[PDB]
């Protein structure tokens, strides 16, 4: 009813606890589109939409920050979504992006090719991602599970993110992988949210909130895709850019969370209720160095 | 003794009519801010628009060095104002007019000072 009003629309509690099967996907609206206002580019108003969802959740804030984005340029040659995440976060936050072809930036330093040759020696606080390949879409042979570059971001997680941290990583009807699914049941809460001014196409991203190292649920990650093309084949949602004219409340607030260092054998049902709500960061505090691999054979 | 000037090769093909540079980057906000030149977050009046520092360097979009015995780059990483009559070529306009030392405005277009 009131939904035209909001900045877009999460899946509800009850479409998750079914079991159904795989079919193929057709929306009712496809080929409408949005009016926009005079001048401003359609990936501009679509990063602004995120990130005033992602101010109603319980994320930690400290002093000294650390950022990292992949999948950042474009067919003109510049960057728009790295422009809008520097206008949201706190002045003095340290953040590092990277492609597989050249490009020109605002951010403190910049790497590239393919996403394999990457490598850091600290941790980091929040991890966000945009790839993307158009040969995926095929509706003549049968829809699998797919491997590429989704088995290096499963294990960049395990690896280098700190307890207490955040994600957000995008997917489609085609482009899609089960063992990101199963690692969901490691956070204290999941969701997958779409955005009211791209709302005829099958897009959404994939949100994780506070961090814990180990399994609190087990999910079968084949039935939790089909469960997710039932909710939207049954369900119709009306375009709207209403929410981009008030702007008087959207910068992020700083809390000053606290940070400690702990050793494997100290963690108790005390340590593990304050990682839940959003009170508390564990890593090293030392300085950031990074760098990327080079062959040899002309 | 040799080397080339780019910033006057510009200056003569506008003078021809060719047609002036695309896809900078524009911003949302209130248009309640200060009013001042180049700044650390967005501050647009009611007659101006904002729009991100990178897009609008010459230097940088042609992939050429600094004017400067250390390459140092004053727009990178900010944001800068421009009148809304002048807002369809930006590298133009911020290639040819000068920042008050006192104030901050713009001189001829808001410092009120001599
Ligand atoms: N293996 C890989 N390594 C790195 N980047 C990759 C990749 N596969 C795809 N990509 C990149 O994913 C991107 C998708 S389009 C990105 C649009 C951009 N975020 C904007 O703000 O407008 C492309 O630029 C493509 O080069
Ligand atoms: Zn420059
Ligand atoms: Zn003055």
């Amino acid at each position: 009813s009131s939904q035209a009003w909001q900045p877009g629309v999460a899946m509800p509690n009850l479409y998750k606890m079914q079991r159904m099967l795989l079919e193929k996907c057709d929306l009712q609206n496809y080929g409408d589109s949005a009016t926009l206002p005079k001048g401003i580019m359609m990936n501009v108003a679509k990063y602004t939409q995120l990130c005033q969802y992602l101010n109603t959740l319980t994320l930690a804030v400290p002093y000294n920050m650390r950022v990292i984005h992949f999948g950042a340029g474009s067919d003109k040659g510049v960057a728009p979504g790295t422009a809008v995440l520097r206008q949201w976060l706190p002045t003095g936050t340290l953040l590092v992006d990277s492609d597989l072809n050249d490009f020109v930036s605002d951010a403190d330093s910049t790497l590239i090719g393919d996403c394999a040759t990457v490598h850091t020696a600290n941790k980091w606080d929040l991890i966000i991602s945009d790839m993307y390949d158009p040969k995926t879409k095929k509706v003549t042979k049968e829809n699998d599970s797919k491997e590429g570059f989704f088995t290096y971001i499963c294990g960049f997680i395990q690896q280098k993110l700190a307890l207490g941290g955040s994600v957000a990583i995008k997917i489609t009807e085609h482009s899609w992988n089960a063992d990101l699914y199963k690692l969901m049941g490691h956070f204290a809460w999941w969701t997958a949210f779409v955005t009211n001014v791209n709302a005829s196409s099958s897009e959404a991203f994939l949100i994780g909130c506070n961090y814990l190292g180990k399994p609190r649920e087990q999910i079968d990650g084949y039935v939790m895709h089909a469960n997710y093309i039932f909710w939207r084949n049954t369900n119709p949602i009306q375009l709207s850019s209403y929410s981009l004219f008030d702007m008087s409340k959207f910068p992020l607030k700083l809390r000053g969370t606290a940070v400690m260092s702990l050793k494997e054998g100290q963690i108790n049902d005390m340590i593990l209720s304050l990682l839940s709500k959003g009170r508390l960061i564990i890593r090293e505090n030392n300085r950031v160095v990074i760098s990327s691999d080079v062959l040899v054979n002309n | 003794a040799f080397a080339v000037d780019a910033a006057k090769a510009y200056k003569d093909y506008l003078a021809s009519g060719g047609q002036p540079i695309t896809n900078c980057v524009k911003m949302l906000c209130t248009h309640t801010g200060t009013g001042q030149a180049i700044t650390v977050t967005p501050e647009a009046n009611m007659d101006q628009e904002s729009f991100g520092g990178a897009s609008c360097c010459l230097y940088c979009r042609c992939h050429i060095d600094h004017p400067n015995p250390k390459g140092f780059c004053d727009l990178k990483g900010k944001y800068v104002q421009i009148p809304t009559t002048c807002a369809n070529d930006p590298v133009g306009f911020t290639l040819k007019n000068t920042v008050c030392t006192v104030c901050g405005m713009w001189k001829g277009y808001g410092c009120s000072c001599d």
